[PDB]
């Protein structure tokens, strides 16, 4: 999309983190940078600016000390700083260009923005996740056909895969979004459709790899 | 003050689409110009209308912009598939000293094949019961629309705690997918004689049923 | 009750070059209680009679507000030139309101500097009246192609005031306010006592 912000961000309760802006479409030239949050499920709220020529910085009264904004014009990049994070500013934080023009009711308007930084502050430290079978019974399903699965379990972050037998089986896949627990640990299921009949021939493994844990597992989904 | 949203509005394909948009007179009361963005789910905003009367080149010739006071319309002639999204209004404030955005609206495109769920129970498994903790897993897939509501019962008597369910997310084929899940103690799991995950949707309801045996 | 004072006892108050604007419609407009303070040095009314400014019907009543030097609020006046003037707000030739503005040095001043307070220095056409320029496009002067980078005549369109508590009255920070009164077709919004 329109300009390029840092990866994902986890932070614990009570750290601070800074996040950075390039540009696509342009060369940051004259251009007013804003910060947009948009909280999970929640509208958009405009939070800071940055005058990139002139090296000055108005930021919105939510805003408090806590969020400070500065750019580069030299480097072409733009940053913002939250500190004392907490359950509350969780988000895809925006960076966007500012467009102005001459006229009677004259309002800016974001004409450029960002990929989204989405930053999650929680009490959760790195985990694995627990990988279970999910052993098909073969006449409680559709009738020939089997449902397999495995279940993904207490696992933080949330970046997390599933690929049945090395990629090669796709078909009848259908992996679920996680669920957040009462804990803070993800969770998640990956089914997959196949035939009563290759049950006891072919072979069935589910592939996961939780890179933020640096976890890779693969588990055998025999039948009961 | 606030620039208000409907939060929800609903179109058949093909019909006119008016989203709202209203403000006191410290923002669109004055002069102060409105615009919309589109946004899909999970992808950034983008502009959609500058000036209100004003698309920029992309922007398809069904969306439109209409201001008569303290309100502001967008408007979306020919209904698509395409147009299923949020959308947000964007001014200005002076009390606030700054821009402002709204709470925005969803557009439901209401011309899609309605779908019942395919829904599939799992039991705790015996790898799973030997670290002293039972989870059962009830997959809903293939429903539309994605509204669905889920219940567990334990001989047929209603649950109370220890359940969770995710938010229905379309899946790739415009259809919806959502799971449950029942966190148990192995004691409770064998304890009851059967598990059941029902759900109901758009009036049917479907259920399946486990046994520790 | 017209809620007058919120703009004048604001926080914060915007740049001349990106002026806010405040309908005050459905309000009943007491101005006996505006003429309070003796702290509003410049205070003019133009096109309006001197007693019946509170025995008087207005469809609309807009409020300007922004920060500009003691030296300039001359320039917030019909018929003026300047830099504010052609190229900031521009009242028109007929303006029917009144104009406040007061020292705000003791608030919109820092310690090294309050440089948030900004103004349009170049523009190519004057502005018209009650028009707002908020363009942050490179100004060509003459015929040298700028790319959107600023370089011989390219230059930003706007700069920084630097209000310092240690500058001369004629450079420290003044607040105006214009309150424009609009006679309309229409049931009248805004009546006074």
């Amino acid at each position: 999309v329109q300009l390029v912000q840092s990866g994902a961000e986890v932070k614990k309760p009570g750290s601070s983190v800074k996040v950075s802006c390039k540009a696509s479409g342009g060369t940051f030239s004259s251009y007013t940078i804003s910060w947009v949050r948009q909280a999970p499920g929640q509208g958009l709220e405009c939070m800071g600016r940055i005058i990139p020529i002139l090296g000055i910085a108005n930021y919105a009264q939510k805003f408090q000390g806590r969020v400070t904004i500065t750019a580069d014009k030299s480097t072409s990049i733009a940053y913002m700083e939250v500190s004392s994070l907490r359950s509350e500013d969780t988000a895809v934080y925006y960076c966007a260009t500012e467009v102005g023009y001459s006229g009677y009711g004259s309002a800016e308007y974001f004409n450029h923005w960002g990929q989204g930084t989405p930053v999650t502050v929680s009490s959760a430290s790195t985990k694995g996740p627990s990988v279970f079978p999910l052993a098909p019974s073969s006449k409680s399903t559709s009738g020939g056909t089997a449902a397999l699965g495995c279940l993904v379990k207490d696992y933080f972050p949330e970046p997390v895969t599933v690929s049945w037998n090395s990629g090669a089986l796709t078909s009848g896949v259908h992996t679920f979004p996680a669920v957040l627990q009462s804990s803070g640990l993800y969770s998640l299921s990956s089914v997959v459709t196949v035939p009563s009949s290759s049950l006891g021939t072919q072979t069935y493994i589910c592939n996961v790899n939780h890179k933020p844990s640096n976890t890779k597992v693969d588990k055998r989904v025999e039948p009961k | 003050s606030v620039l208000t949203q409907p939060p929800s509005v609903s179109g058949a394909p093909g019909q006119r689409v008016t989203i709202s948009c209203t403000g006191s007179n410290s923002n669109i009361g004055a002069g102060y110009d409105v615009h919309w963005y589109q946004q899909l789910p999970g992808t950034a905003p983008k502009l959609l209308i500058y000036a209100n009367n004003n698309r920029p080149s992309g922007v398809p010739d069904r969306f439109s912009g209409s201001r008569s006071g303290t309100s502001a319309s967008l408007v979306i002639t020919g209904l698509q598939a395409d147009d299923e999204a949020d959308y947000y209004c964007q001014s200005y404030d002076s009390s606030l000293t700054g821009s402002l955005f709204g709470g925005g609206t969803k557009l439901t495109v209401l011309g899609q094949p309605k779908a019942a769920p395919s829904v599939t129970l799992f039991p705790p498994s015996s790898e799973e019961l030997q670290a002293n903790k039972a989870t059962l897993v009830c997959l809903i897939s293939d429903f539309y629309p994605g509204a669905v509501t889920v219940a567990w019962k334990a001989d047929s008597s209603p649950v109370k705690a220890g359940v969770e369910t995710t938010t229905p997310s379309k899946q790739s084929n415009n259809k919806y997918a959502a799971s449950s899940y029942l966190s148990l103690t192995p004691e409770q799991w064998k304890s009851h004689r059967s598990y059941s995950c029902q759900v109901t949707h758009e009036g049917s309801t479907v259920e399946k049923t486990v046994a520790p045996t | 009750l017209c809620p007058f004072g919120e703009v004048f006892n604001a926080t914060r108050f915007a740049s001349v070059y990106a002026w806010n604007r405040k309908r005050i419609s459905n309000c009943v407009a007491d101005y006996s209680v505006l003429y309070n303070s003796a702290s509003f040095s410049t205070f003019k009314c133009y096109g309006v009679s001197p007693t019946k400014l509170n025995d008087l019907c207005f469809t609309n009543v807009y409020a300007d507000s922004f920060v500009i030097r003691g030296d300039e609020v001359r320039q917030i006046a019909p018929g003026q030139t300047g830099k504010i003037a052609d190229y900031n707000y521009k009242l028109p030739d007929d303006f029917t309101g009144c104009v406040i503005a007061w020292n705000s040095n003791n608030l919109d001043s820092k310690v090294g500097g309050n440089y948030n307070y900004l103004y349009r220095l170049f523009r190519k056409s004057n502005l018209k009246p009650f028009e707002r320029d908020i363009s942050t496009e490179i100004y060509q002067a003459g015929s040298t192609p700028c790319n959107g980078v600023e370089g011989f005549n390219c230059y930003f369109p706007l700069q920084s005031y630097g209000f310092q508590p240690t500058n001369g009255v004629g450079y420290q920070p003044y607040r105006v306010v214009v309150l424009s009164f609009e006679l309309l077709h229409a049931p009248a919004t805004v009546c006074g006592p």
